[PDB]
């Protein structure tokens, strides 16, 4: 029980807990304490023996090798006693009264039963990682215990703890299935039949264009077959390229990744899970410590509470048509396929295919597919996923909740373990009785609506009755910010990168988008490869062969192009949409030419937030890693009120067949004997970053710098002068939007100024220099011989009654289709979107946005700034805008220049790495990283600054939330302070140095860094935390004039990597670092980083916001440009550093003092002259 | 001890241990010295005494267009059964004894009021079974058809100046809806039919009472017979539904409009330290209300105050003009061109959410029942003959953002302007321009005008009408639907929903004892119609959820091509998928206004906080008040919407609840929680297709809680910039089998449910976890 | 208990034979002891 | 305890830096807690 000097403080990597500020009657601190002994080798423990007999063998070894405790400190930070469970000889529980209230005297201490707590032998050797205190019950605390194994996870043998990806020539495409599907000659009756005639029923307009396709579905009578089932029709089959090219987890996963322990294993092996022990503590008493209840955090309590749709995640509510479309397109099926997220599956990558989806698929008779059958692939909660959900306790009333940590305990370079839900231990009868449960965040966040945020809108955070959106977090913490309970950190959104669908015949030329949909490329960012997209991602396989040749430009199914999109004219709508009337047993595929770019695609088929809860008709997939910042105010009394078990109804299940699925409703009345709807509105409000939307946000992204450089994305301070990466203001040319599309009712509608001028941005299209307001139909898409598209052709015309036969296309079109296009007037031509902006914020802070590369720094393959990069000739190939391959939402050249890939921004001697839009021969490019290894899971301690503000360490930045609790008009609501240590910024494992962040007595949050604690990588390509398997890009030679008038055309890139040796070498982070002059430590010290000095008026951007004279985006760009040299005024700056001697391990924080490593404890000068009168006198 | 209403006249008290007090079942109708035709309408507790509202099923009221005393009870056939408010007290067990008895006499009528009433016409009440297509009426004449005539196209540009529609870009803008078809419109002396058309654009006789009684009623009776053998292809029989919303009958035939107006107008009760206030129900409009001074003599006649005399604050001066300019035409020139706007009256009827009292203040809320003029010419003749003159008043796309600028926008102030406009790659039904604004630049100011030709100014008769829904224009067109579902959004960088200021208007406010005394003086004024002024009121555009209709999935500026299609643009086209016990998905409903004092402490020296909640189609609304002034909560910035109103969407669980079965709203002072009790036994016995109902058993209870940062909590919260909200959540108390008697809120931690499954009573004790219930089977005694 | 608002009492009577104050045994059918609480008899 | 005539107290001081009450840790050798027993120390 006595303080053991050999045990010093420490911080657990998953929750960043080091010590608890104890308040009330007996204040002080409860901090973690451990033996810092070396001479430990896990190698001795030999691997036949399965994962579990081996782990207990490691446990028994570690038990006699490591010592852990939670020592209590007084208010002055002086230690008092130890509490070491392993050294506890004959422990005791509290003597409870007649009402369960423990017997206690302030002086004598607590009454002891003499009997040891429950399951003591299994918890005896567990490591305490967190301590929380009761809000209303005095002397009541709770410890979070984990097994010693959980701490030594990465030090276990490589045969047992594996990577989810591959280790003579290197080719990134070898593990990818790229061979596009083909026409099935046998299944030619499985083609969707054109209708005979439209319906008139008070309509009038007519067209010569091909009639709509009909999709009929009839039930009839047969237990296992439907009368009609046209969504099951599939006139295509996989390619036979020396075998059937499909997803086979057996062929493709030889040494398949599987978790350390299965869900069942952890729940039955009580020493291998996490435990919560309630205990009693009164330091200035004889019996100071006593134990209470020991509760095991059972994973099955969470799994039993998962929505029913999670038992079958290789399927979704669209049923068989979407399974078929995605399957053939060599994509993952469902909403959470194990090939993308193996961390939540007990049999890991063994199940990483589209086979056995829980519903009959690929039957010899198509009208048999869609019917419910047997599955064995449900979302579960194994070892890695489980311990990531361990950390961040909160005591609210008679309950203790665990919201989980960042997942750094079990996180590998190619794996993303995160917290799926919240655990609750509800205590009863004066804490003598306890009940354990778990609730998934998917349910808890079901009530999200756009009105709850002051920042970006229509973010992919929506869901439905089947809980398809599976939010998972990298939790910072859960703390009371004044009155408001706040849960912060980063969050996994719905998928946006694979929302567009490729035309069956384009797979080979769009390798990155295929990779992404196949779980090979774990990237969450939208890549700009749009030529091969299908006009609509919801077109069934039956409609794909309608225009095989492509001469009639397939009205129902064609290559997406917003130029050949139709009018919204009443007659265009009458003739081509309203004419065809859907029934009870029939739906139509309209001859109407729909098409739009990234904004448009996402507007119709992403899980965007609405004004109503559970209103997402489409939830594509779920992101790999957390790709959004997140802070949300919770409903504390709903968390404490809600029942343990949650009951779902038949409404939360997928339809048993396609007849029942056919006339489904997005919302259904819950069963009276269910309670799942009660859990939806726990989030009251939420923030994903600064309080900005659309184009206004882009301006802020330019204003922030890149940690690796300190140089902004704007490149603004000194026509052949560099241009910004995320903004269009003063980039390109000024186009008059009154001259686009219908050219009517536009002047005061979008801009509140007379002049309807809008900056085109980089990579624009103009008729000529003189003609910059609208481009006439002279970027008219032609198709392969007898090529040109014909407006004024019989089909492309609508004749109303009276015979004025007019064409349906637009006379002029917007002046840009680049990855930067931002049209307020045309959503169909906008590429820049809110989901990308959210990801682009987090990524730029981590400094991990990839750049598109043509030329490495090597000899006979260099990129020269002069004569090769023309900033004035942005309209042409001279500007070097790829238009294919790069990150959507930015200007690839502007990013390379910022990254100092070319230029003097990173290396004095130009590294000559870059991209050249070739007018000579076919281009061959690859996306590469920055050289930085920051991860979106690099989320530290939640630090409450004041009653209205909070913040945490995110990568190399300390982010502060100024305007969330109580928002102020005109402020951005965020502060950013960057770390100064170049060795940490450029480290291979940069977050291994982070040792916790705390709020200081002076009122500023500070963070501990120990660069000596930096872990080195264990290792043709070498795996690092930011390593991504980017696929090659091959495009035709770029035009010299009128370059970007059309969507950039790719070519087959399946045999292209063989000539990219130099480029492919830059996929490994260490090889980028070397070229940038960051090769090796060329240094540091271990101390404490303090935030930027902030005043109440810091962040006041009100002057830059609003106005009609210049649009809000234009006024903020001029404002940020007038504040480039005083960024501290906006709240963007560098953190100050104080050097600290020795090795930083943790901090001991009391309500009076914060002592690093618990050093510097004093008597306190104020109360030295105050004492008691001795009892004798 | 808690009181329970056993039936329509008996009341039984229970101890806090959920046990009934023996010899406590009291017959208050008998006690109040009232006959068998009376039943208890509403009950409330003030100054420890029970105040009860009673209304007779046997009431008969007549309207005589001629004479001084026009609105009167029918003495002759024992129909002189006015409504009463009685004060009862415990003289001890429980032994009730009558203290005071107040009678609610019919309203007094002036010479000016009676000129509107003479030709006032009223829409047949909306039912549980009323469809979007029943409500739909055939579109009226377009602007250029009224002022210019037929075949006067591309002559608009040159002729619009003379008709004072200078620079008006909408010749094709609708002027209203035709009254020759659709839902019945009846005089106060006339009676409403039990039939409702399935398609109002085709079936129905509108205001033509004569054409219905002579030929159409007989077709209706043949198609839709009562109990079925019927075809039901043209009409719906809603006798059972009408009866369930309080419609009084002479066997099969309903009593005249005036009788229905009276019976429904005496539905809700509020009590203060000096006054007793009586208002109507949520089902049909209320043209008046009662203010009874508690000091009134034993046999004195307590008269109601007209809503047409109660001037409310609509938020802004422009907001009030919008409602008034559409009430009618204001230039008699004729002689009998009497409507509300001309006779200088205000909004004449409201669909009342409810009424309550906190700290001697009265709180009311409700939707404004649509009211417009209409032509009655009867012949060449006027172009607007047999048609209502209503239009869309939705803010223009080019308008300045910020609440104040959106609602004060001059778009559709004097006449119609909205339609269908093609914008870039999408469209809108709202006019893109206002003021000097055009697509070319500036062309001179845009003018609007009342749809009456100036040549036919004298030979035109514009009288008054009142609708049964918060919808002013029912004309079967695009804009009608976007105004009803809230689908009009601007296109500027910062999106905003463009509000209407005549259609789906939610009115709410707090009334002082002096504001109530003013109201009393206006009721007792003889000769001139005396005007009242309620200062602490506000209005807000509250539409139905768009997702209650099939075909609409989001609310943004950009509109998909399929959304310009007739099937999802007109009323008759639109299909409902609303689960809240209503066949329509176009008209909004509100009910259960209840206010309460916040149990959570406030900063020292500051008065305790109190707010109100009310249920609307799609969510819960919270009304925020400043206790230090007993006014509606407000903030400095005009760009932000009045902080006195907050709305929070429902989930599928709360949306599932049939809003027409609302029984009682309660509030727990110690919890700060509202219990909304829905009794399924309040369902009509038959559909509109006379098919027997099979879900009129059981109950449901919704809990409503405060959310957000509340006023005067600390130094920072002395002022607010965000409206504190509410949260509706299905409590967990529900049944499909048992028939509910009442719910006892036994404690903060416990609740008791009294019900019968098979005659015998059963006391169910539920465990309460801060608004969330789970049944305790152990607590069975 | 002031917080719980519970009162535990024992009824007593003065016996004529013996001047002593004897407890009323039939007072609650279980004995002379009884409790007075609101709804938190839910124990 | 009224019968035992014993008083158990904890000394608290108002801190200037953090404007709230903190216990005087050095009040007795053991801590801020002390008893006032009338020779019922056995």
């Amino acid at each position: 029980q006595a303080v053991d000097e050999t045990l010093t403080p420490w911080t657990w990597n998953n929750n960043n807990f080091s010590s608890l500020k104890i308040t009330g009657e007996n204040p002080g601190s409860f901090g973690l304490v451990r033996s810092q002994n070396d001479n430990l080798n896990i190698s001795s423990v030999t691997k036949s023996d399965d994962n579990l007999k081996y782990l207990n063998a490691v446990e028994k070894y570690l038990d006699g090798q490591q010592n852990f405790a939670i020592r209590r400190y007084d208010n002055n930070g002086r230690a008092l006693y130890d509490i070491n469970l392993a050294k506890m000889e004959n422990p005791s529980t509290v003597q409870r009264g007649l009402n369960g209230e423990p017997i206690f005297d302030p002086f004598k201490g607590f009454g002891l039963t003499g009997n040891a707590p429950t399951d003591w032998n299994e918890i005896k050797g567990k490591v305490p990682v967190e301590v929380v205190q009761s809000p209303h019950s005095p002397n009541l605390y709770f410890v979070l215990l984990v097994p010693k194994v959980a701490l030594e996870y990465h030090n276990l043998n490589n045969q047992v703890v594996k990577e989810s990806l591959e280790v003579s020539s290197f080719n990134p495409t070898q593990r990818l299935q790229k061979d596009s599907p083909v026409k099935d000659s046998s299944k030619q009756g499985e083609k969707l039949s054109e209708t005979t005639a439209s319906s008139m029923s008070s309509g009038m307009a007519t067209s010569t264009r091909a009639k709509a396709l009909k999709v009929e579905v009839e039930r009839g009578s047969q237990s296992d077959s439907l009368l009609k089932n046209d969504f099951a029709k599939k006139p295509l089959k996989h390619k036979n390229s020396s075998g059937e090219v499909k997803l086979e987890a057996e062929k493709e996963f030889t040494e398949a990744w599987k978790p350390l322990l299965t869900t069942d294993q952890i729940a039955r092996e009580k020493g291998m899970g996490a435990t919560v022990v309630s205990f009693y503590d009164a330091p200035y008493s004889e019996n100071h410590t006593a134990f209470g209840l020991v509760d095991h955090i059972d994973p099955k309590k969470m799994v039993e509470n998962y929505p029913p749709s999670w038992k079958t995640p290789k399927w979704n509510h669209h049923g068989i048509w979407d399974y078929n479309a995605r399957n053939l397109l060599l994509q993952t099926t469902g909403f959470f396929n194990p090939r993308r997220h193996p961390e939540w599956f007990d049999e890991g990558q063994a199940k990483a295919d589209n086979t056995s989806p829980g519903f009959k698929v690929g039957d010899t008779d198509h009208k048999k597919d869609g019917f419910k059958k047997n599955s064995s692939s449900p979302i579960a909660l194994p070892f890695e996923a489980y311990f990531a959900n361990i950390g961040n306790m909160v005591a609210i009333g008679n309950s203790v909740f665990i919201f989980g940590g960042n997942g750094h305990a079990t996180k590998m370079f190619t794996t993303n373990p995160l917290s799926i839900g919240v655990f609750r231990i509800k205590y009863t009868d004066n804490f003598s009785k306890s009940s354990v449960t778990g609730w998934p965040y998917a349910v808890l966040f079901g009530g999200l609506i756009n009105p709850q945020t002051n920042g970006l809108k229509d973010l992919p955070l929506g869901t439905n009755r089947w809980f398809e959106y599976v939010p998972r977090m990298a939790v910072s913490g859960v703390k009371w910010v004044g009155n408001q309970l706040v849960l912060a950190g980063t969050l996994t959104m719905g998928d946006t990168a694979t929302v567009p669908r490729l035309k069956y015949d384009q797979l080979e030329k769009h390798l990155n988008l295929v990779a992404q949909g196949q779980g090979l490329l774990r990237e969450d960012l939208q890549i700009f490869t749009p030529y091969g997209w299908a006009n609509r991602p919801d077109i069934p396989v039956g409609a794909w062969l309608q225009d095989e040749m492509g001469s009639k430009f397939g009205p129902h199914y064609f290559l997406n192009n917003p130029d050949i999109q139709d009018n919204v004219n009443n007659d265009t709508v009458e003739a081509l949409i309203s004419s065809y009337k859907n029934t009870d047993k029939l739906k139509h595929v309209y001859p109407y030419r729909y098409s739009g770019l990234y904004a448009w695609q996402l507007f119709n088929w992403s899980n965007k937030l609405t004004n109503t809860p559970l209103s997402a008709n489409f939830v594509n997939e779920n992101s790999y890693a957390p790709n959004s910042l997140f802070a949300a105010i919770l409903n504390e009394d709903l968390l404490t009120g809600l029942s343990d078990k949650i009951f779902y109804g038949k409404e939360n299940e997928f339809a048993e067949n396609e007849a029942d699925r056919f006339n489904q409703l997005l919302s259904l009345n819950p069963n009276p004997n269910t309670n799942w709807a009660r859990y939806l509105n726990v989030v009251q409000r939420f923030t994903t970053g600064p309080n900005l939307d659309s184009s206004t946000f882009d301006q802020f992204l330019d204003f922030l710098p890149w940690i690796g450089n300190g140089k902004p994305f704007s490149n603004s301070p000194s026509s052949s002068t560099p241009l910004p990466t995320f903004s269009n203001i003063n980039v390109g040319v000024k186009s008059m939007i009154t001259q686009h599309l219908n050219k009517e009712n536009t002047r005061w509608v979008f801009i509140p100024n007379f002049s309807p001028d809008i900056w085109t941005g980089a990579g624009y299209r103009v008729q000529s220099a003189n003609q910059k307001n609208g481009i006439p139909f002279e970027q008219v898409k032609p198709s392969n011989n007898s090529t040109p598209f014909d407006p004024n052709s019989d089909d492309n015309k609508v004749t109303p009654s009276g015979g004025s036969s007019k064409p349906t296309t637009y006379p002029a079109l917007p002046n840009s289709i680049s990855p930067t296009s931002d049209w307020i007037n045309a959503l169909t031509f906008t590429n820049k979107n809110n989901p990308q902006r959210n990801q682009l914020l987090l990524r730029s802070l981590l400094g991990t946005i990839p750049v598109l590369i043509n030329k490495s720094g090597d000899s006979n393959d260099q990129f020269n700034k002069d004569s090769e990069q023309k900033w004035d000739k942005t309209e042409t190939n001279e500007g070097n805008l790829p238009g294919f391959g790069e990150v959507n939402g930015l200007y690839n050249a502007a990013l390379l220049h910022t990254y100092g890939f070319f230029g003097t921004n990173t290396n004095s001697t130009d590294p000559k790495i870059g991209f050249k839009a070739d007018s000579s021969s076919s281009s061959s490019s690859t996306l590469v990283g920055s050289g930085l290894n920051w991860t979106s899971q690099d989320v530290g301690n939640l630090v409450v600054i004041n009653d209205t503000s909070f913040g945490f360490q995110l990568g190399g930045w300390f982010i502060t939330f100024t305007d969330f609790i109580r928002p102020r008009t005109g402020y951005l609501g965020i502060t950013l302070s960057s770390l100064q240590d170049q060795t940490i910024i450029w480290a291979d494992q940069p977050w291994t140095s982070f040792k916790g962040s705390y709020l200081d007595s002076d009122g500023t949050p500070k963070s501990l860094w120990d660069p000596t604690a930096l872990k080195s990588l264990p290792n043709n390509p070498t795996l690092s935390p930011s390593f991504q398997l980017y696929q090659p890009n091959k495009v035709k030679a770029y035009q010299t004039t009128n370059t970007y008038n059309k969507l950039i055309e790719p070519v087959d890139a399946t045999s292209a990597a063989t000539n990219m040796t130099s480029l492919l070498k830059l996929l490994t982070t260490k090889n980028i670092k070397a070229k940038l002059g960051k090769g090796t430590a060329s240094n540091n010290g271990g101390g404490v980083s303090q935030t930027i000095n902030t005043i109440t008026t810091t962040g006041n951007i009100s002057e830059g916001l609003k106005e009609e004279t210049s649009i809000q985006a234009e006024t903020l760009k001029k404002f940020f440009d007038s504040k480039q040299n005083n960024k501290s005024e906006i709240g963007i700056g560098d953190s100050t550093f104080t050097k600290m001697d020795g090795k930083l391990t943790g901090v001991v924080s009391t309500p009076l003092v914060n002592l690093i490593n618990g050093q510097g404890a004093t008597s306190d000068s104020d109360t030295e002259k105050i004492s008691f009168k001795p009892g004798n006198q | 001890t808690f009181l329970v209403k056993e039936d329509s006249k008996n009341v039984t008290a229970y101890t806090p241990f959920a046990t009934p007090i023996t010899d406590s079942k009291s017959d208050l109708v008998s006690l109040a010295q009232l006959d068998s035709s009376y039943q208890i309408a509403d009950q409330t507790i003030h100054n420890t005494n029970l105040f009860v509202l009673f209304k007779s099923r046997d009431v008969k009221v007549k309207y005589e267009s001629s004479g001084s005393n026009n609105i009167s009870f029918d003495s002759t056939s024992q129909g002189e059964k006015p409504s009463y408010v009685v004060e009862f007290t415990n003289s001890t067990g429980i032994k009730w004894t009558m203290v005071k008895k107040y009678q609610l006499d019919v309203p007094n009528v002036s010479s000016d009021m009676n000129q509107v009433l003479k030709n006032l016409i009223l829409e047949q009440p909306l039912t549980k079974y009323t469809l979007n297509s029943s409500l739909a009426k055939e579109k009226g004449k377009t602007q250029r058809e009224v002022h210019l005539g037929s075949g006067q196209a591309n002559q608009w540009t040159s002729q619009r100046n003379q008709h004072d529609l200078n620079n008006n870009p909408s010749p094709n803008a609708s002027t209203g809806f035709k009254l020759t078809t659709g839902n019945a419109y009846r005089k106060l002396s006339e009676s409403w039919p039990i039939y409702e058309p399935i398609d109002g654009t085709k079936q129905g006789k509108g205001k033509d009472s004569s054409g219905w009684s002579s030929t159409e009623e007989n077709e209706a009776k043949n198609d839709a017979p009562s109990v079925s053998s019927g075809t039901f292809n043209k009409y719906l029989n809603t006798k059972q539904a009408l009866e369930s919303i309080g419609i009084l009958f002479d066997d099969q035939t309903p009593r005249n409009v005036i009788t229905q107006l009276y019976y429904a107008s005496t539905s809700k009760l509020a009590v203060t330290n000096n006054h007793i206030v009586v208002m109507g129900n949520s089902f049909l409009p209320s043209m008046w209300y009662w203010v009874v001074e508690r000091s009134a003599q034993e046999n004195a006649s307590n008269k109601p105050t007209w809503f047409a005399n109660t001037n409310l604050d609509w938020g802004e001066d422009k907001q009030k003009q919008f409602v008034e300019n559409q009430l009618g035409y204001k230039e008699t020139t004729s002689t009998n061109s009497h409507n509300f706007h001309s006779k200088s009256f205000t909004q004449p009827a409201y669909l009342i959410s409810g009424i309550d009292s906190v700290n001697d203040q009265i709180i009311f809320s409700g939707f404004k029942a649509g009211s417009v003029g209409y032509d009655s010419s009867s012949s060449s003749s006027s172009s607007t003959k047999d048609q209502a003159l209503a239009w869309s008043t939705t803010t223009s796309l080019d308008s300045k953002t910020g609440y104040k600028d959106l609602v004060t926008n001059d778009t559709g102030l004097n006449g119609p302007i909205n339609g269908s406009f093609s914008i870039q790659d999408t469209f809108s039904f709202v006019v893109p321009y206002s003021g000097n604004h055009t697509n070319n630049g500036t062309t001179g100011p845009i003018k609007t005008a009342y749809p009456v030709k100036k040549d036919q100014k004298s030979t035109v008769k514009i009288n008054s009408l009142i609708n049964a829904t918060p919808l002013n224009s029912y004309g079967d067109e695009g804009i009608g639907v976007f105004d009803a579902l809230g689908l009009n959004y601007n296109f500027k960088s910062n999106q905003e929903r463009l509000p209407s200021r005549t259609d789906q208007i939610f009115v709410y406010g707090i009334v002082s004892p002096n504001e109530l005394r003013s109201a009393k003086s206006s009721a007792d004024s003889t000769g001139s119609d005396t005007k009242v002024n309620w200062s602490n009121t506000q209005s807000r555009y509250l539409p139905v959820p768009y997702n209650y209709s099939e075909g609409i999935i989001d609310a943004d500026g950009f509109k998909r091509p399929e959304n310009r299609g007739a099937s999802v643009t007109t009323f008759s086209g639109l299909k409902s998928i609303a689960p809240d016990g209503f066949a329509n998905s176009i008209a909004n409903f509100s009910v259960g206004l209840k206010a309460g004092i916040d149990p959570n402490p406030v900063m020292s020296g500051k008065k305790a906080n109190y707010g109100a909640v009310v249920l609307t189609r799609g969510g819960v609304v919270r009304l925020n008040f400043n206790p230090g002034n007993d006014s509606l909560l407000s903030t400095t910035d005009n760009n932000i919407a009045p902080i006195s109103f907050s709305f929070t969407p429902f989930t599928a669980a709360e949306s599932a609840v049939d809003l027409t079965t609302f029984k009682e709203v309660t509030y727990n002072q110690e919890s700060g929680l509202w219990s909304y009790i829905f009794d399924s036994s309040l369902k009509p016995s038959h559909d509109g297709k006379q098919t027997p109902v099979t879900d009129n058993m059981g109950f449901s209870v919704i809990t409503v809680s405060r959310t957000g940062i509340e006023l005067n909590q600390d130094q920072a919260t002395t002022t607010l910039d965000v409206a504190p909200s509410a949260l509706a959540v299905q409590s967990g108390i529900q049944s499909t089998t048992q028939t509910l008697t009442g719910v006892l809120p036994l404690s903060e931690e416990f609740s008791a449910v009294i019900a019968k499954d098979s005659d015998q009573n059963k006391i169910d004790i539920y465990k309460n976890n801060n608004g969330l219930f789970e049944i305790d089977t152990q607590l069975s005694n | 208990s002031v917080e719980n608002q519970t009162l535990g009492v024992r009824l007593e009577f003065k016996d004529p034979q013996t001047q002593q104050f004897i407890p009323v045994l039939n007072a609650s059918s279980t004995g002379p002891q009884t409790v007075f609480q609101p709804f938190n008899q839910w124990a």
